C-alpha cells in the first residue's frame, strides 16, 4: 500500500495529467445554466443498433433536484455515482432538507481527491458535471480528476472542448431563457459532432425552475430539433 | 539498493545479517574471560574530549543481578536489546522464583535479534553482545552476533580490534586459572590493543565472582591495583 | 518483461507465471487415474525417487483420500498439494457440520477450484504449483474423474495422466475401452505402460516406486489401498 | 536469472522457484549429521561446529519429547524457531489429551509450517532441514526440506560432506537386522567419520550422539560413556 | 512505503538513512550548552528576515517541564513532533511516579524514540539532534546531548548544529569548572558565533536555575556583543 | 443450552469378556411428556468406540457432530491401523470440551459416556464407515469406559452408569459385577437393571437398545423388557 | 511502467484492461444471444477454451459448458479464462442470493449485471488485484415479462444489448447480427404467439452458423431460452437443437 | 509485494532533504500569489485568482481565501485540489478545541495543529506530502492579530507581511519597503492592492483577478470579505494614491 501518484521533479502530478488526457478524449458532455434553470447535455455517438440506447444513458439523477453527467471512463462513473447517492442520502437522514449542491460537490471532491493521494489506487478517469436547484439558486459545478472543482455558467468537458468553449463564450448571456439555452446547446453539440445525425444519440437533462430534475425523453428531443 | 530484507544470497546466507557484520566491527574492543571463579569483563573508553562527563557513557551494562554484558556496533541499537533483556529477565524471575540461565537469557535476546525475518521491528540489529553470568553450572560467557548464532565462548573479544585481541587470548589463556590471573590476562590484552595510557580513565573492568554471584563493577581503586602488574612496559 | 508478477497480463494476453507453473508440474512425478467398469483405479509413478535408495519401503504416498470415498492424487510440489488437501478435508468437514451428508463430488471440486484460483489474484500470494485429480465411484452412477490445473479450470475426464511423461501415456490409455475393461485385470495393462512407456527409469524394480489404490466393488466403493498380494500376480509382466 | 530472483514468489521460466532453491543449499553448508534406523532403535550422531579454538562446540542435537528428538542443519535461528514449535506442540498434545503426539502428524504440522513461509511474499522459507528421529510404535526417521516436503528414511546425512557419508549408508543393509546397539552405534559413528575430512580435526568426544528406542527415551550418550566408542572407531 | 523496512544496511555496514539524517543536522542552527555548579546557560542561533517574521518562532529553548531546557538543531518539521512527545512523556511519568522527571530519564526517552523510528518499518528517521539541560533526582545540573542515530552522553559543554566541530574545539579548551553567573554567558556567547557573525539579533541566550528558567534579554546580550568585537579587533 | 427440554435418560456401560455392553432406553421426554419413543442415544464414533448420552438431546447431536468429524479427520490421515483414535483420546478430548465451556457458563447439559476397545490387537485396517465367526477374549484392561459430567468431572471404571441409573442400577452393579462375565451373563444383569429403572424411574421406558463393542465391530439389537 | 492495471498510460489509456480484453478473445469461443418478443435465447460453442492444456482428447464433452445459471430465473454465459469464469459465476451467484435475502424478491436481470460491474471495477481501480478476464452475457425476465440481455467486460461496462455476441468475431459479428435481426422485425405477420421456437432460437442458431462457418454439429452448442411460459432458464436438449439444424432446407 | 513499483515518498536524499517535499515546494511556486498584511486595526489577506475563462461565477465564490472559524481565515497558495482536505480538517481542530475547552482556539494553537497533520504525511505512511502551503490570520485575546505561514513540510513561521506564491520574491521585496509597523485598515488595503499589482508586473489590477478580505475585530471578529463591486472602489484610490 504505497502511493502510485508521485510528484514529478517539476512539481506536476504526472498521474493526474495522464488521467486528464483520457478525459479530454471522451464523448463531449456539456452544461449551461439559465435564469430559470440549468441544462446539461452530452453526445452519445450512435453505435450499431444492436445496443439498446435507453440503458446506457450518461445523464443520471442524484436526488430530487440534482442531476449529474460525466465525460470519461464509464466504469469509474457508476462507482462514483453510486457512492455519490449514498452521501446525498446520508445528508438527508441527518437533515430533513434535501442536500444542497454546493456541499454535495465538496463531498465528491474530497472523495475523488483521496484516490489522488492514498496508495494502491489510480485517480478517477472522468470529469463530472453536477447541476441542481437549491434555495441559494441554480448551480453547475465541474469536478476535475484532480479533485479541484469550479463553478460554471456553462462549460464543455469532453474532447474538442477547447473550441466548444469559444463557441459557448460568444453565444451565452446571463439573462437567457431555458428554451433558448437548448438551442445554444444543441448547435454547439451539433457543430462539434461529425456525421451529424443528432437524433437518438443525444441526452438532455433539465432543472425546470424548481421542478424535479427530468431527462427529456425521445419525444421531447425531436421537437427541439427545429434547428 | 533494492532487494528486501528477507532475501537469500545465491550462496545461502541472508543479505542483511551478513551486511550487519560490518557494523559490529566498530565500537569498543571489549574482552571477557571465563574462569571457574566467575567471569570478568573489561572494555575501553576513548572519551571524545574533556567535555563529556565520562560517567553517563557506559560500555558494560548489567542485565540483571547476576548477568553483565558488553557492547559493540550500533550502541543506540543495542540499548533496545539490553532494555528488552532487562524486561524478560525480570519477567522470568517473577513467574519462576529462581534467576535466569544465561543460555536462556541469551536465547531470548537472539529470538528478537532476528525477529525482523518475521518467523515488531523490520531490520536486523547491528550489535554483538558478550553476555556472561554466574547463575548455575558455573559461570558462562556467550556471544550473540547479529545472525543469531550464539556460541558459548570461554574468553572472547568483541569490537574493532577483536581480531588482534582474540589472538592474545587464544595463546595466553589456560583453563586452570585463578581470578587474580584472570584480571591481569584481560588487561594484558587491552594494553596491547589500545592507545598510550592504561589508566583508570581507559578501562571498564567489571566481574561477577562465583562467590557472591552478584554483578560488581570496579571503582577507581579496584581498577588501579590491577594495572600495576605490567609484565612488559 | 511482463512475466515477473502474476497479477500483470502479458501484452499477448497470455498470463505468464501461470504457464510457467505448467512447466513445473510437467516435470514432476507422473500421476494417472482412469475409470474402469467397476471403479476408479489411480496410479502414482514416483520416478524421481530412484536416486535415494533409502526411502522406507512404501512411505512416500501421493494417493490421498477424503471422506473415505473420494480419491485425491496430484503431481507437483509436495507442499502445495498437501495445502489443498487440508482445504479439501476442511471443505468437506464444513459441509458435514452444515448438511449431515458427505459433500457431493461435483461441488467439492469447484470449492477447491475457486481456492486454487483465488491465489492467482494478488501481488503477494504465490500461485499454487500442483495439479489435482479428484475422483469417486458410485453404484448408481458410474465413476467420474475431475482434473484441476493451476488457475482453476476444473474439467471432467474419463482417464488422465498428469506429470512429466503425460503425453504418450494418453495415446496408450485410449487403446482400449477401459470403461468396459474391469479394474481387477486393468492393473496389468497399467504395468505394461509404466515398464515401457515411462522414461526407461522403472525396470523390474518398481514394487516400491509405483503405488496405486482404487475404489471398486471389492471395497464396497470406498478408498482401499491395494494389498500387495494383488500386486504380485499383477506383476506377470514377463515380456520379451 | 538476474530478474527471477529478487522475491520468493516469481517462478523462473523453467518452473523452478529460486528463493526456496537458494535456501535449500543453506543445509548443504551445514555440518554432517547421520541418523540410522535399527529394527528397534534410532541412532543420530552429528558433528558439532567449533568456530574458534576457544569457542565451545555448538549444538547439533536437540530433544523434543520423551521419544522424539531432532537434528538441525542450516541457519541456527531458523532451526531454533522450529524446535520451540514442536516442543510447544508435543507438550500441548500431552496436555490437551494424555497420549503422545503421533510422530507422523507432528511432522506434517511442521512440514506445513515451512509452506506458510513460502506462499507469502513478506516471509522467507526456513533454511534448515531436520532429521526428526523418534520412536512411537516402530522406529522412524523423517526429513523436512526448506520447501514443504517430508519423507520417511532408513539413513541420512546433511550437507558438509554428506556425499561420502551417503556412500557408507547406501551400501549397508546390516542396520535393520542388527541388534546390539553397540554395533549399530559403531555403524553410525563410522559413517560420520567418512564425512569428516582427514588432514583435519578427527572425531573426538566433542561430536553429538544420541539414541532412542523401545524402552529408551531420547537420551544423550555421556562423555564418559561415549569415550569407549571413540576407541572402537579408530580401529 | 507503509510497514516496510526503509532504513536497511549498506554494503559497508552503515545505515544510510541515518547517515543522511546526520547531514540534515549540519544544515541547521548552532546550539550551545554550558554547565556550572547548579545553573546551565544555553545560547542558540536564530535567523530572521528583518522587519518581518516576528521573533515568535522560538525554535530552540523549548521548555519541557518546570526545570528542563531543550535547544534542538535540525528539521523544525521534526522538532515539534519530537518535543510534543517528550512534554507528554514528562507528564505520564509525573503521573505514574509522582515526582518530576529527572533529566537523565528524559534523555533516555528522547534517544529511545529517535532510535525507535530508525528501526521500525515505513517510518523516516528523525532529522533532529537535541540537547537537554536539567536536574537529576539529586539536585545536580547535567546537559544531555543527543543525535538522530539514538546515541547520547552527558556533557560539561556540548555544541551542535551547523559546523559543530569548529565551535566544539573552542569550547573544550577554555572551560572552567564552577563558573560565575555572568562568566558562563560570556563563554556561550563568545563560542556560539565563532561560526556566525557578531550580530546580537542572531544569538538568543537563556539561563536555567533550580526554578523558573530565565530568558536573557537584549540588554546584556548586546552589551556582551559590544565586548566581543573589541576582543576581535 | 439455556435449559433442557428434550432430555434423554440413563445409560449403562459395563464391560464383559468379549467387549463392552452399553445399553440405553430409546425414549426422549419433552419434560413430562413422552414426545419421542424411538430416538437413538448410543452413537458409533469409531470402529472401536461408542458414545453414550444423557441429558438434553440437542447437545448429543451437537457433540455427535464434533466427534464424528474428528473421527474422519483421523480417518484421512491414517497410514497404519495403530493411528486410530483410541477411546481414551475422545474421552480426554470430550473432557476438554466440557471443561472449556465451564470456563464460560454454557455447559451443554449432558452426562456423556465414552466407551470402547482401547487396543489394536485385532485387525480392522479397512474402514467401511459409510456402509458395512467368533468373539475374541479381551484382557479387561484394554477396555476403556469413560464418563464426563457437565462440570468436566471425568474418570474411567469397569462399569459406568449415568443419568438416573446412578442411583438404581449402580447399587446392583456394585455388588453383582464380577470381572470377565460372559455374553448372556451381562445381558441378564443389565436386564435386571433396566427392569429396575423402568419400574421406579418416571422418565424411562421399555424398548431397550443394547450395543456391544466386540473385537469384530459395533453390533446393535432392540429387546423389549418383560416385567 | 504500464505493467499496472492502474497507472494511466501517457495517452490516458489503461493498457492492462486492453490486455485483459485481448485474453478473452484469445479463447476463440463464440457466444451469441439474441432477444425477441417475450423470449431470450443464448448460445455458446461448447468447447474447452484454447489454453496451455492439450486440446480435446479424452474428456466427456457433456461437461464442457460455457453457460451457467445464476439463479433459477437468471442465466448467463461466461466466456474467458476458465478459472476466472467460474469465479464470476460464484460471485454472481452470491450477489443474486444476497439481494434476494435482503430484499425478498428475485434480483432483476440488470441489477445483477450492474452489481458485478461494480465489483469488477473495484479490481480495476486498485493495484494489487488482477482483472477477471471474463466477459459474458446475462439473460432473464424482469417483473414486466420483458426479456433482458446484458453484456459485461473485463472493464466495468454493463451496456445491455438486444442481440449481442462475445468472443473473437466482433469485427464482423457487429454486422451479421445487425442485418439478420432486422429480418424478424421486417416480417409483418404478427401471428407469432409464443412462437419463439421457430423465430428466436433458430435465429440465434443460424446467426452462429454465419459468424463461424462450421456446420454446427449438434454436440458443439447449447441453447438456453428464458422465454415466458418457462421463465426458468431451461437448457434445451440436444434432441431439439438438431431439429433446428435440419432447418437449413427452408430457412437460411 | 510489488517493491519494484514503489517510490519511497518518505525517505531522505543524499543531502538530507526529501525529494517529494522538495518537489512540492516547486509545485506551490507555480500557483498563484497570496498576500498577508497586519495593520494596527486588522489583518489583510489578498490573492490573485487563477483565470480559466469568463464563464466562472466570479461573483460569490473564490478558491483562494477560505474560512476556518469566526476569527481564523487562511489563504491557500498551492494545489487547490488537496488544500480542501486541510480546510475540512483545520476547521475541525478549531471546533474540537471549542468543544473541549469551551473557548475559541488561539491561532498559534491551530497552526501547530494543522502543520502536524501536514507533517505526519512526510514522516510515515509512504504517501505524497500535501502540495499546499497557506497563510493563516487570526485575532486573539492573548496577543492580538497574528499571521502564520506554513509549508508542505510543516515548519511554520510567524510573520508580519508575507507574499507566498509565484513571483513571491518581488512581492516580498516591495512589501519589505512600504509596510509601516502601525497602520490603518483603509490605507492598509491599498498596500495589499499595490503589492498584488507589482507582483503580476501590472500597474493596475483587473479587479476581476484579485480577491481581498480582512478581520478587523470589532469585539465580534466581524471579518468582512469583498465583492468585485466594492473592489472597484479600491482601485479608485489606487490611481489617486499611485
Amino acid at each position: 500500500s504505497f502511493s502510485l501518484t508521485t510528484f514529478s521533479p517539476t512539481g506536476k502530478l504526472v498521474q493526474i495529467e495522464y488521467a486528464l488526457n483520457r478525459v479530454s478524449s471522451s464523448s463531449p458532455a456539456l452544461g449551461i445554466r439559465a435564469k430559470n434553470g440549468v441544462i446539461i447535455a452530452t453526445e452519445k455517438k450512435s453505435p450499431n443498433e444492436l445496443i439498446e440506447e435507453n440503458s446506457i444513458f450518461k445523464i443520471q439523477q442524484i436526488s430530487e433536484h440534482i442531476g449529474i453527467v460525466y465525460a470519461g471512463m464509464p466504469g469509474d462513473f457508476r462507482v462514483l455515482l453510486k457512492r455519490a447517492r449514498k452521501e446525498a442520502i446520508r445528508y438527508s437522514l441527518q437533515y430533513g432538507s434535501e442536500i444542497l449542491v454546493k456541499e454535495l460537490v465538496k463531498i465528491i471532491a474530497s472523495i475523488v481527491q483521496e484516490f489522488t493521494q492514498t496508495g494502491g489506487v489510480r485517480p478517477f478517469g472522468l470529469s463530472l458535471l453536477i447541476c441542481g436547484v437549491d434555495v441559494y439558486g441554480y448551480h453547475l459545478y465541474q469536478i476535475d480528476p484532480s479533485g479541484c472543482y469550479f463553478n460554471w455558467m456553462a462549460t464543455c468537458v469532453g474532447k474538442d472542448y477547447q473550441n466548444n468553449m469559444s463557441f459557448l463564450e460568444k453565444r451565452y448571456n446571463k439573462d437567457i431563457e431555458i428554451e433558448d439555452a437548448i438551442h445554444t446547446a444543441i448547435l454547439t453539440l451539433k457543430e462539434s459532432y461529425e456525421g451529424v445525425l443528432n437524433e437518438k444519440n443525444i441526452e438532455i437533462g433539465v432543472a425546470y425552475d424548481n421542478k424535479p430534475f427530468k431527462i427529456l425523453t425521445q419525444n421531447e428531443i425531436k421537437d427541439y430539433l427545429i434547428e | 539498493y533494492d532487494r528486501g530484507v528477507n532475501t537469500f544470497s545465491p550462496e545461502g546466507r541472508l543479505f542483511q545479517v551478513e551486511y550487519a557484520l560490518g557494523a559490529i566491527k566498530l565500537g569498543s574492543t571489549a574482552v571477557g574471560i571465563c574462569v571457574n571463579d566467575g567471569v570478568i569483563l573489561a572494555s575501553e573508553r576513548r572519551i571524545s574530549s574533556t567535555l563529556i562527563e565520562k560517567d553517563s557513557v557506559e560500555k558494560l551494562l548489567s542485565i540483571d543481578d547476576h548477568i553483565g554484558c558488553a557492547m559493540s556496533g550500533l550502541m543506540a541499537d543495542a540499548r533496545t536489546l539490553i532494555d528488552y533483556a532487562r524486561v524478560e529477565c525480570n519477567h522470568y524471575k517473577f513467574i519462576y522464583n529462581e534467576n535466569i540461565n544465561i543460555k536462556s537469557c541469551v536465547e531470548l535476546i537472539s529470538e528478537l535479534a532476528l525477529d525482523f525475518s518475521n518467523l515488531i521491528m523490520s531490520r536486523p540489529f547491528g550489535v554483538a553482545l558478550l553476555i556472561g553470568g554466574v547463575d548455575k553450572n558455573g559461570p558462562c560467557l556467550w556471544y550473540t552476533e547479529p545472525s543469531g548464532t550464539n556460541t558459548r565462548f570461554s574468553a572472547a573479544s568483541i569490537g574493532s580490534a577483536q581480531e588482534g585481541a582474540e589472538l592474545l587470548l587464544q595463546e595466553n589463556y589456560k583453563k586452570d586459572m585463578t581470578f587474580e590471573q584472570a584480571e591481569i590476562l584481560a588487561l594484558t590484552v587491552l594494553r596491547q590493543v589500545m592507545e598510550d595510557k592504561l589508566s583508570t580513565s581507559n578501562v571498564e573492568i567489571c566481574a561477577i565472582k562465583k562467590s557472591d554471584q552478584t554483578f560488581y563493577k570496579y571503582n577507581t581503586d579496584d581498577i588501579s591495583r590491577i594495572i600495576d602488574v605490567l609484565p612488559s612496559p | 518483461g511482463y512475466d515477473l508478477s502474476v497479477s500483470t497480463f502479458s501484452p499477448d494476453g497470455r498470463l505468464y507465471q501461470v504457464e510457467y507453473i505448467y512447466k513445473s508440474i510437467n516435470n514432476n512425478n507422473t500421476a494417472l487415474c482412469l475409470e474402469c467398469k467397476d471403479g476408479i483405479i489411480c496410479c502414482c509413478i514416483n520416478s524421481n525417487m530412484d536416486k535415494n535408495k533409502m526411502i522406507k519401503k512404501n512411505s512416500y504416498n501421493r494417493i490421498y483420500h477424503v471422506n473415505n470415498n473420494i480419491i485425491i492424487t496430484y503431481s507437483g510440489f509436495d507442499g502445495d498439494a498437501r495445502n489443498i488437501i487440508d482445504r479439501a478435508r476442511s471443505e468437506a468437514n464444513t459441509y458435514y457440520y452444515n448438511f449431515h451428508t458427505n459433500i457431493p463430488l461435483h461441488i467439492l471440486v469447484n470449492r477447491i477450484s475457486l481456492y486454487i484460483h483465488a491465489y492467482t489474484l494478488y501481488w503477494h500470494m504465490r500461485p499454487f504449483a500442483a495439479s489435482i485429480i479428484i475422483s469417486s465411484f458410485n453404484e448408481k452412477d458410474k465413476g467420474d474423474i475431475y482434473c484441476i490445473e493451476p488457475n482453476g479450470a476444473c474439467y471432467k475426464y474419463s482417464g488422465i495422466v498428469i506429470g512429466k511423461n503425460k503425453e504418450m501415456f494418453k495415446t496408450e490409455i485410449e487403446k482400449k475401452d477401459y470403461k468396459d475393461i474391469n479394474v481387477r485385470d486393468a492393473i496389468e495393462d497399467i504395468y505394461k505402460f509404466i515398464l515401457t512407456s515411462d522414461d526407461h527409469m522403472n525396470k523390474n524394480n518398481l514394487q516400491n516406486l509405483v503405488n496405486f489404490s482404487w475404489i471398486c466393488k471389492e471395497s464396497s466403493y470406498e478408498f482401499q489401498n491395494i494389498h500387495e498380494e494383488i500386486l504380485t500376480p499383477a506383476l506377470n509382466k514377463a515380456v520379451e | 536469472r538476474n530478474l527471477y530472483d529478487t522475491d520468493n514468489i516469481i517462478y523462473s521460466p523453467e518452473g523452478r522457484l529460486y528463493q526456496v532453491e537458494y535456501a535449500s543449499e543453506a543445509i548443504k553448508q551445514g555440518t554432517c549429521a547421520v541418523a540410522i534406523k535399527s529394527k528397534d532403535y534410532v541412532v543420530v550422531s552429528g558433528l558439532k561446529k567449533c568456530i574458534s579454538k576457544l569457542s565451545f562446540p555448538q549444538e547439533k542435537i536437540f530433544k523434543i519429547d520423551d521419544y522424539i528428538g531432532i537434528s538441525m542443519s542450516g541457519i541456527t535461528s531458523d532451526a531454533k524457531v522450529l524446535t520451540k514449535f514442536m516442543q510447544n506442540e508435543c507438550l500441548s498434545h500431552k496436555f490437551l489429551y494424555n497420549e503422545n503426539i503421533n510422530i507422523e502428524s507432528l511432522v506434517r504440522s511442521v512440514a506445513d509450517k515451512y509452506q506458510k513461509n513460502t506462499q507469502k511474499s513478506s516471509k522467507r522459507a526456513f533454511g534448515v532441514g531436520l532429521m526428526i528421529a523418534a520412536y512411537h510404535n516402530e522406529p522412524c526417521i523423517f526429513e523436512t526440506r526448506p520447501n514443504g516436503s517430508y519423507f520417511e528414511y532408513d539413513a541420512l546425512s546433511f550437507g558438509a560432506r554428506s556425499h561420502a557419508s551417503k556412500t557408507y549408508l547406501e551400501k549397508n543393509l546390516h542396520l535393520f537386522e542388527e541388534c546390539s546397539l553397540e554395533e549399530l552405534i559403531l555403524h553410525c559413528l563410522k559413517a560420520l567419520k567418512c564425512s569428516l575430512s582427514s588432514e583435519s580435526e578427527l572425531t573426538i568426544s566433542n561430536t553429538a550422539l544420541a539414541v532412542v528406542g523401545k524402552n529408551h527415551p531420547w537420551q544423550e550418550i555421556s562423555s564418559l560413556q561415549l569415550e569407549e566408542y571413540l576407541s572402537k572407531v579408530k580401529m | 512505503s507503509y510497514d516496510r523496512a526503509i532504513t536497511v544496511f549498506s554494503p559497508d555496514g552503515h545505515l544510510l538513512q541515518v547517515e543522511h539524517a546526520l547531514e540534515a543536522v549540519k544544515k541547521g542552527g548552532c546550539a550551545v550548552a554550558i554547565k556550572s555548579s547548579n545553573f546551565a546557560v544555553l545560547a542558540v542561533e536564530k535567523k530572521n528576515i528583518p522587519k518581518l517574521q516576528n521573533p515568535k518562532t522560538t525554535e530552540k529553548l523549548i521548555k519541557l517541564d518546570e526545570h528542563n531546557c531543550l535547544a534542538f538543531a535540525g528539521l523544525n518539521a521534526d522538532a515539534r513532533v519530537l518535543v510534543n512527545k517528550t512534554r507528554l512523556e514528562c507528564q505520564r511519568y509525573y503521573l505514574n511516579m509522582d515526582e518530576p522527571a529527572p533529566v537523565d530519564y528524559i534523555a533516555k526517552y528522547v534517544a529511545k524514540v529517535q532510535q525507535k523510528f530508525t528501526h521500525r518499518g515505513g517510518v523516516r528517521p528523525f532529522g533532529i539532534a537535541t540537547l537537554i539541560a536539567g536536574f537529576k533526582n539529586n539536585k545536580e545540573i547535567c546537559i544531555y546531548q543527543t543525535e538522530p542515530s539514538g546515541i547520547y552522553a552527558a556533557w560539561k559543554a556540548q555544541a551542535i548544529g551547523k559546523n559543530a566541530k569548529i565551535v566544539q574545539e573552542f569550547l573544550e579548551k577554555n572551560y572552567q569548572e564552577n563558573m560565575e553567573q555572568k562568566d558562563c554567558i560570556f563563554l556561550a556567547l563568545k563560542a556560539i558565533f565563532e561560526v556566525v557573525e557578531l550580530s546580537s539579533k542572531n544569538v538568543e541566550v537563556a539561563l536555567l536555575t533550580e526554578k523558573d528558567l530565565t530568558f536573557i534579554e537584549e540588554q546584556e546580550i548586546n552589551s556582551m556583543v559590544e565586548l566581543i568585537d573589541q576582543e576581535r579587533t | 443450552t439455556l435449559g433442557p427440554v428434550v432430555t434423554g435418560t440413563s445409560v449403562i456401560a459395563i464391560k464383559y469378556k468379549h467387549g463392552i455392553m452399553i445399553a440405553a432406553d430409546r425414549k426422549a421426554s419433552y419434560g413430562s411428556y413422552a414426545k419421542f419413543q424411538n430416538v437413538e442415544r448410543i452413537f458409533k464414533i469409531n470402529n472401536k468406540t461408542v458414545m453414550g448420552f444423557s441429558g438434553e438431546l440437542a447437545d448429543a447431536q451437537y457433540l455427535h457432530e464434533l466427534l464424528t468429524r474428528k473421527n474422519i479427520n483421523n480417518l484421512s490421515e491414517k497410514k497404519r491401523k495403530e493411528d486410530m483414535y483410541t477411546p481414551q483420546h475422545y474421552h480426554s478430548y470430550v473432557s476438554r470440551v466440557f471443561y472449556v465451556r465451564k470456563n464460560r457458563i454454557d455447559p451443554l447439559f449432558n452426562n456423556i459416556i465414552i466407551a470402547g476397545i482401547n487396543s489394536q490387537k485385532y485387525d480392522n485396517n479397512d474402514d467401511n464407515v459409510l456402509l458395512y465367526e467368533e468373539y475374541k477374549e479381551i484382557h479387561k484392561d484394554d477396555l476403556y469406559i469413560g464418563f464426563v459430567d457437565m462440570h468436566g468431572t471425568n474418570f474411567c471404571d469397569d462399569y459406568i452408569t449415568t443419568g438416573y441409573a446412578r442411583y438404581f442400577a449402580l447399587t446392583l452393579l456394585r455388588d453383582h459385577y464380577k470381572d470377565n462375565m460372559t455374553e448372556e451373563e451381562a445381558r441378564i444383569l443389565i436386564n435386571e437393571c433396566l427392569r429396575i429403572l423402568y419400574f421406579r424411574d418416571a422418565t424411562s421406558s421399555n424398548f431397550i437398545q443394547i450395543v456391544k463393542v466386540t473385537s469384530k465391530g459395533v453390533e446393535y439389537e432392540e429387546p423389549y423388557i418383560l416385567p | 511502467y504500464d505493467r499496472h492495471l492502474t497507472i494511466f498510460s501517457p495517452d490516458g489509456n489503461l493498457y492492462q484492461i486492453e490486455y485483459a480484453i485481448k485474453a478473452v478473445k484469445n479463447t476463440n469461443i463464440t457466444s451469441v444471444g439474441v432477444k425477441g418478443e417475450n423470449c431470450a435465447v443464448i448460445i455458446s460453442q461448447k468447447k474447452m477454451a484454447t489454453q496451455y492444456i492439450s486440446q480435446d482428447k479424452l474428456l466427456d464433452y457433456n461437461n464442457i459448458t460455457n453457460i451457467y445459471n445464476i439463479t433459477d430465473e437468471i442465466g448467463c454465459s461466461m466466456v474467458g479464462m476458465p478459472g476466472d469464469c467460474l469465479s464470476m459465476v460464484y460471485k454472481a451467484r452470491s450477489e443474486a442470493s444476497e439481494f434476494l435475502y435482503s430484499n425478498g424478491y428475485n434480483v432483476n436481470a440488470e441489477t445483477l449485471c450492474r452489481n458485478i460491474c461494480d465489483k469488477i471495477q473495484v479490481y480495476t481501480q486498485h493495484a494489487y488485484m488482477r482483472l477477471h478476464a471474463c466477459s459474458g452475457m446475462i439473460i432473464g425476465i424482469d417483473e414486466n415479462n420483458k426479456p433482458e440481455l446484458f453484456k459485461f467486460d473485463p472493464s466495468g461496462f454493463c451496456a445491455g444489448y438486444r442481440a449481442c455476441v462475445i468472443g473473437n468475431k466482433e469485427q464482423e459479428s457487429i454486422s451479421v447480427l445487425e442485418r439478420l435481426l432486422e429480418k424478424r422485425k421486417k416480417k409483418i405477420q404478427q401471428e407469432t404467439i409464443d412462437e419463439d421456437i421457430r423465430n428466436t432460437t433458430i435465429l440465434a442458431i443460424e446467426a452462429l452458423q454465419t459468424i463461424l462457418a462450421f456446420d454446427l454439429k449438434a454436440s458443439e452448442i447449447e441453447v438456453a431460452i428464458v422465454s415466458t411460459k418457462n421463465r426458468n432458464f431451461t437448457q434445451i436438449s440436444e434432441k431439439e437443437i438438431d431439429n433446428y439444424l435440419t432447418y437449413i432446407a427452408e430457412r437460411d | 509485494m510489488a517493491r519494484r513499483y514503489d517510490s519511497r515518498t518518505t525517505t531522505f536524499s543524499p543531502e538530507g532533504r526529501l525529494y517529494q517535499v522538495e518537489y512540492a515546494l516547486e509545485a506551490i511556486n507555480n500557483a498563484s500569489i497570496t498576500i498577508g498584511l497586519i495593520t494596527k486595526d486588522g489583518v489583510i489577506l489578498g490573492a490573485d485568482k487563477v483565470f480559466i475563462s469568463k464563464l466562472i461565477d466570479k461573483a460569490n465564490n473564490y478558491e483562494k481565501i477560505y474560512k476556518i472559524d469566526k476569527h481564523i481565515f487562511c489563504g491557500v497558495a498551492g494545489l487547490n485540489a488537496d488544500a480542501n482536505i486541510l480546510i475540512n480538517q483545520s476547521r475541525l481542530y478549531a471546533q474540537r478545541y471549542l468543544y473541549n475547552y469551551n473557548e475559541v482556539q488561539p491561532v498559534s494553537q491551530l497552526v501547530v495543529q494543522i502543520c502536524d497533520i501536514k507533517q505526519s504525511y512526510t514522516q510515515y505512511g509512504g504517501l505524497r506530502p500535501y502540495g499546499v502551503s497557506f497563510l493563516i490570520g487570526g485575532y486573539d485575546t492573548k496577543d492580538g492579530y497574528q499571521l502564520y505561514h506554513t509549508d508542505p513540510s510543516g515548519n511554520y513561521s510567524g510573520w508580519f507581511a508575507t507574499a507566498i506564491g509565484t513571483n513571491n520574491l518581488t512581492a516580498s521585496s516591495v512589501l519589505k519597503q512600504e509596510w509601516k509597523n502601525d497602520m490603518t485598515l483603509e490605507e492598509g488595503l491599498l498596500l495589499a492592492l499595490k503589492t498584488l499589482a507589482k507582483s503580476t508586473d501590472t500597474e493596475i489590477p483587473k479587479s476581476e483577478k484579485i480577491e481581498l478580505a480582512y478581520l478587523t475585530n470589532k469585539d465580534g471578529e466581524v471579518y468582512q470579505k469583498y465583492l468585485t463591486e466594492k473592489e472597484i472602489e479600491e482601485l479608485i484610490k489606487l490611481y489617486t494614491q499611485k
